[PDB]
RNA sequence: UGCGAAGCUAAGUCUGUUGGAUAAUGGCUGAACGCCUCUUAAGCCAGAAACCAUGCUGAUUAAACAAUACUAUCUUUUUUGUUUGCUAAUGUAAAAGAGAAAUUAUAUAUGUACCGGUACAUAAAUAAUCCUAUCACCUUUUUCGUGAGCUGAGCUGUGAGCUAGGCAAUAGUUCUUUAACAACAAAAAAGAGCACAAACUGUAGACGACUUU
RNA sequence: CCUUCGAUGUCGGCUCUUCCUAUCAUUGGGACGCAGAAGUCUCAAAGUGUCGGAUUGUUCACCCGCUAAUAGGGAACGUGA
RNA sequence: UUGGAUAAGGUGCCUAAAUAUUCGCUCAUGAGAUCCCAUAAAAGGUGUUGGUUCAUAUGAACUAGCCCUGAAAAUGGAUGGCGCUAAAGCGGA
RNA sequence: UUGUUUUCACUUUCUCCCCGCACUAAUGUGGGGAAAACUGGCUUUAUUUCUUCAAUUAUUUUUUUUGCUGAGGA
């Protein structure tokens, strides 16, 4: 246990940043940055025309020394995902009902119908400001993006988990939404 | 303790040390008005608190609950109950001790432009590490079923408007009460001039 | 030790204490909720003992085995002798409850309504509401302003008219009624050109919504448990009597608790019933109003041999899903859902 | 204007006691602004004043004083005991006493 | 024998709601440990006849309170006092300068100007501060502000001053520094209806109470 | 054998109320040696409900049925002014 | 009886005296809290820290303080109560 | 069956240089070396009031402000 921690970051040449009260207010390509952390003791350093952050804890004790590695990884992902789109790999699963989609409402209120059969309404959400929607390529396969790590990560996370079935084996009804792999813009 | 009444802004303040603080004067003889109780904090997670109230809840007199242990749901009430747990109530020095409080939500009309005093023994920044959870009295009590809580705060913003505009005033004539010190200065005797500078006037 | 046999407790807890009701009229705790969306429009109404009767009818639920086949059904016709509109109140909302911020009272008010505030009209001087009808307009124009400005919740001082009605009573029953709608500005117009007249209800209550009836039940003094709660009946060897609880409590608590059944006040209690549709419109004087054109003949809301123990109607009519708590003669309360 | 003061306020708590024991010899005073036994030992010999008010008259006035003095601190948080030449009534618990300047 | 109005009565008819956080589970990120990794790391969501509300019943369960309507000779200043059961009349849980209006964040906030962002100031023992106290009296030279009466403005009064003058305190060493607030009594000056009972009712009822005329 | 022998009315049933959960059914779930059914193990949960009878003084029991289930208990072996 | 000073025990309020100082540990969706004393075990623990042991700043195996599971009962309920988490808890000084 | 001695490795810095050449938390840092030694310690000189002369113990002499008590009557 021991008194400084901290890491450098290296700012992504394609973004320029200001701090203000542990609000980070940055500005990328596709829009400005801004989040609420004060959950955490964290303190900054940053440069401009040299560039780097640095987001530094104090006396931070190991329990707690995990909440900066979280951020330092999170906000240098945060720039780099909000200039290249990160896209994830989501296949709409079926083994009996080829899935239907009502997709009303510019990418908003998604339907999903045709699992199962059941015939009723059903339709899960998604964060604002971020796209989940059919890739032309294959009709199985939804392309999610987005320019956040968490915006791109909970329109993938909220779904798999919304047209759950009843009295059926998972090891051989091998029904879900799935998600593989993640690539970029 | 040497006033007629202190007014007491609960906000930023955990209960139970508020509360002993509040008893103590009352004990010895100093009004008090706390004022905003649905700000006060309490240390542990909002569910901790409220698996406590819920088994403060479920306490009652089997035969007559009408006898039983009132739960007053409001946050002010909650915490002029935890005053008088630390009070001898049942005395009649206590009693007058524990009628010498009054507790209130939001400012009422005689509180909006007398002192707001803190205790900061009690608060929140000063007795609670930044890492440990912590509650709200107004969130408690609407969990609870106080379901006045967006009326206290609708009524708190209107008062800040009120404030301040009137601070927004107050300053103004401040710097000019300043600003007619620095004229009065220097025509002022220099005798006199001498003594209030070097002893800081 | 436990029970040999469970059964339900007798009565609900949900009615206690089941003591005299203190007032004779029904008072309404609770009226519908207000929205942003919805548009301004009336609340709630009253009258007397009207009918709850029966109306032929035909199902169209999809799958039921009556359907096309002809039904008989039951529901109520209800009484308006028309209310008048005498007062405003402005309610605002604080942390200690909903108060009253003011309440204007009309340039001319009714004797019946004045009767009210007496318990010896015929040797008073009939002084009430002499010197408050003649304040200036400029009162209230400088207070409703007021009532706009700080007030969240409005209602309206109405009475009855027992004069319109066979009662013996004379004084008029008073009652608020609130009114409902979106935003505050669009109220200050609406609120200011009914405000003396009397009410007649197809303003608002049509057909295809639900409404509730409130009222005070029948009187029937101390009565026992078996009719108060309905408990088992003793054998007939039981030696000093088979009409009441046989065990009141167990050992410890070493008290009687509150929800043993006990001799008392049965009745004249305070009721509300939920659930009950409006379906049609009518009036007091039209002659085509409850009759169809299946049937043709001749005949009203009028009713034969005169109403036992109340007299004749002479009022208007509409039709309600339901039947009524209380006696012949007695106010109910009719609130929309 | 007029009406000097020139003695310091103090507050009369209980007595001298213990949990659920008292002895009445020693009443406890807080006076205005101390809060340290080593500012509280700067009052020792000065004279106490409880000034109260009764009903009625008894020499020709309605206000009688008894007298004390302060004898010793008690804790460290600036309390003080006090001996009067008669017990303090209870009913004076949270009055106003006068720690006169004087000696 | 019968119905058996109405009453009472079921063995009949009528009626018997929607909102919040919510366990396991699944996840976002992602360390410890190069990298994986629901967190025996940190921060964020999906989600039950249970809970709390809503609704309903009481509310002398709060010795609770509000608005309204009418009425009761009634209401404001001054002086002296409150040192047959009665017919003048006083009580303090706390006066001694009881002095003090931003709001907020605590890993910094608050202002001002621009479009939550920017820039600049302010603040960081912050009440360890600031504000208010004694210059009596009278006389004279006058100065600047507020009210009565008067037509942005003249006069008087009031508050604060400036110049100059001469004028007071004394009770023997302290026994509380009789100094606050509120009330009451007397004397002066000014202005300013109803309920119970009774008869009736029976929507009520052991009696009270309740509903009525 | 600690209290009660200048007396605490000693079985069962009937009636009536409340409480516990070690949950029988109902609610929402996880698992299965789980295709579906029907079930078995288990989690959160005590809001609601847990019956009609033949024999027996019986508790206990045992049959005939219905049910959705006919779960286990406490309250001075709850309850004899 | 009058003063003084203490024992046991305490000093957040009830309750006289420390929201004392100083160093660590602990977050509990049933934390813990003074001999007698007012219950708790086997079994599970890569959080903390000092560890201890061996393998070329690099892995495990143990070990032990606190915390958690194990841990279900009947009127409503008791670290004595309130409450307490930068403790008013635990172990010292 | 021990004493005894010898061997090297350490410390001050805002010293400086070079490499990463800014990679510093800083008006520098990670690595390799040169510097004197403004650090320091050592031995002296007259002084301890320019500035320390402490802490503990033993042995002594006082001092500020004050609470309570006054038996007796030779």
């Amino acid at each position: 246990k021991t008194i400084v921690s901290t890491q450098k970051v290296l700012i992504p040449e394609g973004v320029k940043v200001a701090i203000n009260a542990r609000k980070v207010t940055v500005s990328g390509k596709y829009g400005t940055l801004r989040r609420s952390f004060r959950h955490l003791p964290i303190d900054i350093r940053l440069n401009k025309l040299k560039k780097y952050i640095k987001v530094v804890m104090w006396f931070g004790v190991p329990d707690s020394l995990a909440c900066i590695r979280t951020v330092c990884t999170h906000l240098k992902n945060m720039f780099t995902g909000v200039t290249k789109k990160f896209l994830y790999k989501m296949r709409l699963v079926h083994a009996h009902f080829p899935i239907n989609s009502n997709i009303v409402d510019n990418n908003t209120r998604i339907e999903i119908r045709n699992y199962l059969g059941e015939k009723s309404v059903r339709f899960v959400k998604a964060l604002p400001g971020v796209v989940i929607e059919k890739s032309p390529n294959v009709k199985d396969e939804i392309y999610v993006s987005g320019a956040d790590i968490e915006n791109v990560s909970l329109t993938a996370a909220l779904i798999h988990q919304s047209v759950l079935c009843r009295n059926k084996d998972i090891r051989k009804f091998l029904d879900g939404i799935y998600v593989s792999e993640v690539t970029t813009v | 303790m040497y006033k007629k009444e202190y007014v007491i802004d609960c906000k930023g303040h955990l209960l139970g040390r508020l509360a002993s603080l509040i008893a103590k004067e009352l004990l010895n003889g100093q009004r008090i008005v706390a004022v905003r109780c649905e700000d006060i904090n309490i240390s542990g997670s909002l569910y901790r608190n409220k698996l406590k109230y819920q088994e403060f809840l479920r306490l009652r007199t089997n035969t007559n609950p009408k006898k039983g242990p009132l739960h007053l749901r409001e946050p002010s009430k909650i915490l002029w109950r935890c005053v008088r747990g630390m009070l001898p109530h049942k005395t009649y020095k206590g009693q007058l001790a524990l009628k010498k409080l009054k507790v209130c939500v939001g400012m009422p009309y005689p509180y909006d432009k007398k002192k707001k005093y803190v205790l900061p023994s009690a608060l929140r920044a000063f007795r609670l590490k930044k890492h440990r959870r912590y509650c709200r009295l107004g969130t408690l009590s609407s969990r609870v079923g106080w379901n006045y809580d967006t009326l206290v705060k609708k009524n708190e913003v209107l008062r800040k408007q009120v404030s301040k505009a009137y601070y927004k005033k107050k300053v103004n004539n401040l710097n000019e009460k300043k600003e007619i010190k620095t004229e009065a200065l220097n025509l002022i005797n220099p005798e006199q001039r001498q003594v209030l500078e070097n002893f800081g006037y | 030790s436990h029970r040999k046999f469970e059964r339900p407790r007798h009565g609900s807890l949900g009615f206690l204490p089941r003591k005299r009701c203190k007032r004779l009229r029904g008072k309404i705790r609770s009226f519908p909720k207000d929205d942003k969306e919805k548009p301004p429009h009336f609340t709630a109404f009253m009258g007397y003992k009207a009918g709850m009767t029966h109306i032929v009818r035909e199902v169209d639920k999809p799958g039921s085995k009556l359907h096309k086949k002809e039904i008989v059904e039951a529901c109520t016709i209800i009484e308006c002798a028309p209310m008048v509109v005498v007062g405003i109140v402005g309610y605002r909302e604080t942390p200690k409850g909903l108060r009253i911020l003011s309440t204007v009272w009309a340039n001319h008010v009714s004797d019946e309504f004045r009767r009210r505030y007496y318990k010896n009209w015929y040797k008073s001087e009939k002084k009430a509401f002499t010197k408050s009808l003649n304040v200036p307009e400029a009162t209230k124009n400088c207070l409703l302003k007021r009532i706009e400005k700080y007030c969240t919740v409005l209602r309206a001082i109405c009475h009855t008219q027992p004069s319109k009605t066979p009662l013996r009573m004379k004084k008029a029953h008073i009652m608020e009624v609130q009114i409902n709608g979106g935003s505050m500005k669009e109220k200050l117009e609406f609120v200011k050109e009914m405000l003396e007249k009397n009410l007649p209800v197809s303003t608002v209550f049509n057909p295809n919504e639900m409404i509730d009836v409130i009222s005070v039940t029948k009187g029937h003094g101390t009565k026992g448990v078996v009719s108060r709660y309905g408990v088992k009946r003793l054998p007939r060897k039981t030696h000093r009597g088979l009409r009441k609880v046989a065990c009141i409590g167990a050992w410890h608590p070493a008290r009687v608790q509150f929800q043993i059944p006990r001799h008392g006040q049965k009745g004249y209690f305070h009721r509300t019933e939920r659930n009950k549709k409006i379906y049609r419109i009518g009036l007091k004087t039209d002659k085509n109003s409850a009759s169809t054109d299946a049937d043709i003949t001749e005949k009203k809301i009028t009713p034969m041999g005169g109403f036992p123990h109340y007299g004749v109607v002479n009022e208007d009519f509409l039709l309600l899903k339901g039947c009524v708590a209380g006696t012949k003669k007695r106010p109910i309360t009719l609130r929309k859902n | 204007l007029q009406a000097v003061r020139l003695y310091e306020k103090g507050v009369i708590l209980g007595y001298k006691r213990s949990q659920r024991n008292q002895d009445p010899n020693f009443t406890l005073i807080s006076i205005k602004n101390v809060n340290t036994k080593k500012h509280a030992q700067f009052y020792v010999g000065k004279r106490v004043a409880y000034v109260y008010r009764t009903t009625k008259h008894h020499d020709g006035v309605k206000i009688k004083c008894i007298w004390g003095k302060v004898c010793r601190t008690h804790g460290n948080s600036g309390v003080i005991r006090a001996k009067f030449k008669t017990h303090i009534p209870p009913k004076a618990f949270g009055d106003r006493v006068r720690i006169l300047m004087y000696p």
